[PDB]
């Protein structure tokens, strides 16, 4: 059973650095990539970046310098870290399995709110 | 014959491997890179009578008969020497027979260990189809 | 980056009707285009990949098409459970981008 579950802080001030976790199961992190996507309240999907099965990472051009994605193949966890938080970063965060150029399985998402 | 990455891709696409069983084209080009380094004459003896032949390294105990391997099954009903040509047709047809589904490229340990999970599409980017 | 222009923003239809959603890429994406369905309060769900390939379990009433830079999602005899939002996403190199979304709603 392929499963992806996100975990996060819920509320954060710009004064903090956000970290969200994606714990997967049912498949190996060495043989599949994991993407990170967010969806602002009542907005569409925005792609943030990804980490390939080989450990290489790719990022959204505008958000590159604030994002950092890494993973622990033994713990089966992928991480998204983000600094310079803004109120515009308020959204629901999703991690999704990429299997040969399609996101076939998605996490349920974690909602994040950036305070003041 | 040693192929170029783009030329091998174009031939593979012409033969219906692009998205065959859901496997994008780059997988096949990456598999060939690791299995025979794009060489149609490639061959490799195993710690058992079997030898793997050609561009995609098809085994002699199960897919092609080399009339020298003990217990040959010849499931592609073809002679292993046919798989050692410059025209990839016979090799593409047997591989299509081998990949019976969306997990079938595991039939190639190199693809499973060296391609699967990586940006295999990097192998066809910049190629005229 | 390759930007995807999706239209229309919303569509109102009745059950049994056939609709079409389009996504036009700012550059050739060479068929590396997927479509997702997102129902109210759920996470995206893969429908179609590589332009025309249906995900397992997805009904034949869905079909995608296109090449180069204009791609379409056609839904035939839309059923009650087809209502929701629809997004396209390209997979040609990086960064990947999504279409702006189409809301398919009840007439």
């Amino acid at each position: 059973q392929v499963q992806l579950q996100e975990s996060g802080p819920g509320l954060v001030a710009p004064s903090q650095s956000l970290s969200i976790t994606c714990t997967v199961s049912g498949f190996s992190l060495t043989g599949a990539g994991v993407n990170w996507v967010r969806q602002p309240p009542g907005k569409g999907l925005e792609w943030l970046g990804m980490i390939w099965g080989d450990g290489n990472t790719d990022y959204n051009s505008a958000l590159k310098s604030r994002l950092s994605i890494s993973k622990d193949n033994s713990k089966s966890q992928v991480f998204l870290k983000m600094n310079s938080l803004h109120t515009d970063d308020t959204a629901r965060y999703y991690c999704a399995r990429e299997r040969d150029y399609r996101l076939d399985y998605w996490g349920q998402g974690t909602t994040l709110t950036v305070s003041s | 014959k040693v192929f170029g990455r783009c030329e091998l891709a174009a031939a593979m696409k012409r033969h219906g491997l692009d998205n065959y069983r859901g496997y994008s084209l780059g997988n096949w080009v990456c598999a060939a890179k690791f299995e025979s380094n794009f060489n149609t004459q490639a061959t490799n003896r195993n710690t058992d009578g079997s030898t793997d032949y050609g561009i995609l390294q098809i085994n002699s105990r199960w897919w092609c008969n080399d009339g020298r391997t003990p217990g040959s099954r010849n499931l592609c009903n073809i002679p292993c020497s046919a798989l050692l040509s410059s025209d990839i047709t016979a090799s593409v047809n047997c591989a299509k027979k081998i990949v019976s589904d969306g997990n079938g490229m595991n039939a190639w340990v190199a693809w499973r260990n060296r391609c699967k999970g990586t940006d295999v599409q990097a192998w066809i980017r910049g190629c005229r189809l | 980056d390759i930007v995807l222009t999706q239209s229309p923003a919303s569509l109102s239809a009745s059950v049994g009707e056939t609709v079409t959603i389009t996504c036009r890429a700012s550059g050739n994406i060479h068929n590396y285009l997927a479509w997702y369905q997102q129902k109210q309060g759920k996470s995206p769900q893969l429908l179609v990949y590589y332009t025309t390939t249906l995900a397992d379990g997805v009904p034949s009433r869905f079909s995608g098409s296109g090449s180069g830079t204009q791609y379409s999602l056609k839904i035939n005899s839309l059923q009650p459970e087809d209502f929701g939002s629809y997004y396209c996403q390209h997979f040609w190199s990086t960064p990947r981008t999504f279409g702006g979304g189409t809301k398919l709603e009840i007439k």
